[PDB]
């Protein structure tokens, strides 16, 4: 998957800023934020190594709520992310897992699907003018201390209060119909290395609330190749709105607690999962998807001018061509081909998901996304003793090597703290 | 955002 490393430089927290790749920045629309120290990974690509406080605004405050107001799938530390040392081992953490991700051939296909999938420049009022639109990018402070707005597709950041928050609590970006037009928008990750969850082998208990400890432990891997597949589907305006659900039939206890899934989590594990959602549905969208394109190319052959840059009109339209692998004809008009729009789509949604990921990374992991979790271990996964880009936890040549054993909270006891047990808990 | 249960 990688011959030259993803991350080409090694980075450390302490670092000195440099305006370009080490540099305080902000966020768009979380203006009088303090800048924040954040590193430039690859292409299109950002770390931040704090805490989140500034994508969300209701999210600012790290303390633990009221003991009787905590769910049981939730976990609070706010001094987690706090000093400097935790920041570095959380760059080199992130950092380590974009390597194993990109050492597969899946990892390389959906990196490189993300760094091309650019947001698209839709900002304009005036319909045949070519214009980015501004929450695509971050405010970057230069080394004479001015702003410049540079274009991204991809942060992440760290947690907010609830370090294993399992889903959205509001909402994602306000025009998350960014998400879903077609366009794209950049994307925050709020991620961990430093945590994982435990399940069960047997498949039995682990879509059981009732049962299992979590003696196996999911590869981080897996977990932050799980958010990349959705910023991937976002990128390319394809999410599939959380509105659209599964109204879980198929596993007991979901059901007699009237449980919820959304089509586009189902989408994003993929194996026996995907085949629940309803394939009039899954038409459905895939048609509404294919019109999106079309606009997006009309837009293209309408467009005359292209404003708040230097590129030229031609260098942009070419881009857009490649991301959304549109045909042009001798006239040099822009069109959707069914055939590319189907290989496209495909790719985004069937290839890219959790269920193939594990088949790369030879892990043990949940066989269903509609499990109920068990447990929460404190990781460390940058000593290459304890885990490595090739081997996640189940390190070669040594005693982990074989049946999962790495992965195996009680074999690799050394490698794991558990900081709080979920199962008979849940509201059953 | 995610996990889910
Ligand atoms: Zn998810």
């Amino acid at each position: 998957g990688s011959h030259m490393p993803f991350v080409n430089k090694q980075f450390n927290y302490k670092d000195p800023v440099n305006g370009v790749d080490i540099a305080y920045i902000k966020i768009p629309n979380a203006g009088q934020m303090q800048p924040v120290k954040a590193f430039k990974i690859h292409n299109k690509i950002w770390v931040i190594p704090e805490r989140d406080t500034f994508t969300n605004p209701e999210e600012g405050d790290l303390n633990p709520p009221p003991e009787a107001k905590q769910v049981p799938v939730s976990y609070y530390d706010s001094t987690y992310l706090s000093t400097d040392n935790e920041k570095d081992n959380y760059l080199k953490g992130v950092t380590k897992l974009f390597e194993r991700i990109y050492s597969t051939d899946l990892g390389r296909m959906l990196l490189t699907s993300i760094v091309r999938g650019i947001p698209f420049w839709g900002g304009s009022t005036i319909d045949t003018e070519l214009k980015v639109i501004d929450t695509n990018s971050i405010n970057v402070i230069q080394p004479d201390g001015s702003y410049r707005s540079e274009e991204l597709n991809l942060v992440i950041i760290g947690p907010s209060a609830d370090i294993i928050q399992f889903e959205c609590k509001s909402f994602g970006h306000e025009v998350l119909n960014l998400t879903r037009n077609g366009y794209g928008s950049t994307q925050y990750i709020r991620f961990s290395p430093d945590f994982t969850f435990g399940f069960e082998e047997s498949l039995e208990v682990d879509t059981n609330p009732l049962l299992g400890a979590g003696k196996f432990a999911t590869d981080p891997a897996v977990t932050l190749a799980h958010e990349l597949i959705h910023a991937g589907h976002r990128l390319y305006g394809i999410a599939i709105n959380p509105n659209r659900v599964f109204k879980v039939n198929t596993n007991a206890y979901y059901e007699m607690s009237g449980l919820e899934v959304s089509f586009e989590e189902l989408r994003t594990f993929g194996g026996h999962d995907a085949k629940f959602i309803d394939s009039l549905q899954e038409n459905e969208f895939r048609l509404y998807y294919y019109n999106k394109f079309k606009d997006i190319a009309s837009t293209l052959n309408k467009a005359k001018s292209i404003v708040g840059t230097t590129a030229s009109l031609q260098y942009m339209k070419n881009v857009f061509k490649e991301k959304y692998l549109l045909s042009e004809d001798t006239s040099g008009k822009f069109s959707v081909d069914k055939l590319k729009f189907d290989k496209l789509y495909k790719m985004l949604t069937e290839i890219y998901t959790e269920d193939n990921f594990v088949k790369f990374f030879k892990v043990l992991n949940r066989k269903t996304y509609l499990n109920f979790d068990k447990a929460v271990f404190k990781i460390n996964i940058v000593p290459k003793v304890n885990y490595t880009i090739y081997d996640g936890f189940n390190l070669r040549n040594t005693n982990l090597a074989a049946n999962f054993n790495g992965q195996n909270t009680e074999i690799n006891n050394m490698n794991f703290t558990k900081l709080k047990n979920f199962t008979g808990l849940f509201e059953f | 955002x995610a996990x889910g249960x």
